């Protein structure tokens, strides 16, 4: 097992600190992703409700529901779910002449942002991540 | 507040200039003091990454720059954090054929403690600002970097020479990996 006895204490005290900061970080990143996943469900269910309100997207933004004629920008189609939304609720996506609706945009930051590919290869080669391993080893004090 | 959290880590011999290289990247400054890094440490920096297509879109990225210790007294601990990074800055000193010969040990060290056998990596030759004290044949370093199919960059934490460029190359290397999901 990773054997930290060699570490003198001024050192030990330092390492842990660095490790704490790492945990603070991890915590934060999981809540960041939670929040976004939260926004995608809320917006997504709203769609499922207004879904029975015939042709509403034709006159109202799919995201903020404000009326088109009242805005200072100009209606746009999401290249993804092909609904319309105002400039304020739209975003120009990475690779393609066009735009994305604020929900579809988060939907994508989340799929790429989570990094499943990475965290799973990590989890399948070791049982825990660095700070974790180093935390139990630093418990030998 | 940001779109992506990317984790990077620099490893190499002691004194090849990793802490200094990183500080120059996040502070565009240059501290000359040598205070061998105790085990591990990391600095954070928010940056923007723009995409290419055909234009594309800007993205806020929050970098976690991992700085490992070079000494052996710590080899054990340091290698534990290698799995915590998406990409590596594998650097050696241009003024020490030694550190350059250890680059082969480091690579394998990485291959065994990283999340994968072949992670995104970039070879870095530091301390270009002192050509009078240089001792590493540019061709070898350039050829080794081709054996691994890895980008090479002679850099300088002092002059800042490529410090910015190299890092944004590893980053762009990891961004192509993620996007394929
Ligand atoms: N002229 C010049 N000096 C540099 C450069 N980079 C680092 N140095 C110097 O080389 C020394 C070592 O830099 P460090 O960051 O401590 O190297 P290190 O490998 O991270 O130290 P360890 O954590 O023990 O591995 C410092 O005292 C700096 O003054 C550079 O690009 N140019
Ligand atoms: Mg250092
Ligand atoms: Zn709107
Ligand atoms: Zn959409």
């Amino acid at each position: 097992r990773l054997d930290l006895s060699t570490l003198t204490d001024e050192e030990a005290e330092h390492v842990w600190a660095v490790v704490q900061r790492d945990f603070d970080l991890r915590r934060r990143e999981e809540e960041r992703l939670q929040g976004l996943k939260g926004k995608i469900q809320k917006e997504s269910s709203k769609r499922e409700l207004l879904s029975d309100t015939a042709h509403l997207n034709e006159t109202h933004c799919a995201r903020c529901l404000q009326p088109y004629r009242l805005l200072l920008n100009s209606r746009r189609q999401c290249l993804e779910c092909s609904l319309f939304v105002c400039k304020s609720c739209s975003h120009a996506h990475p690779e393609e002449q066009g735009w994305l609706c604020d929900p579809c945009h988060l939907a994508r930051v989340v799929k790429i942002g989570s990094l499943e590919w990475y965290y799973q290869h990590v989890r399948a080669r070791f049982k825990r991540f660095g700070s974790a391993k180093v935390i139990r080893s630093l418990c030998g004090r | 507040d940001y779109d992506y959290l990317i984790k990077l880590l620099a490893l190499g011999d002691s004194g090849v200039g990793k802490t200094t290289f990183l500080y120059r990247y996040t502070d565009n400054k240059f501290n000359p003091k040598f205070i061998t890094t105790v085990g591990i440490d990391f600095r954070e920096k928010r940056v923007v990454y723009d995409t290419q297509g055909a234009s594309g879109k800007a993205f806020k990225v929050h970098l976690q720059l991992w700085d490992t210790a070079g000494l052996e007294r710590f080899r054990s601990l340091t290698t534990a954090f290698f799995r915590d990074a998406m990409g590596f800055l594998l650097m050696f000193d241009l003024t020490s054929q030694q550190s350059f010969l250890n680059v082969r040990n480091w690579m394998s060290q990485l291959q065994a403690n990283a999340y994968c056998e072949n992670p995104d990596i970039v070879l870095i030759g530091n301390k270009a600002d002192l050509p009078d004290q240089r001792e590493v044949n540019e061709r070898q370093a350039r050829e080794l970097a081709e054996k691994y199919g890895i980008p090479y960059f002679e850099t300088s934490a002092a002059t800042g020479q490529n410090v910015e460029k190299s890092v944004e190359t590893l980053l762009d290397l990891i961004m192509k990996r993620m996007e394929k999901c």
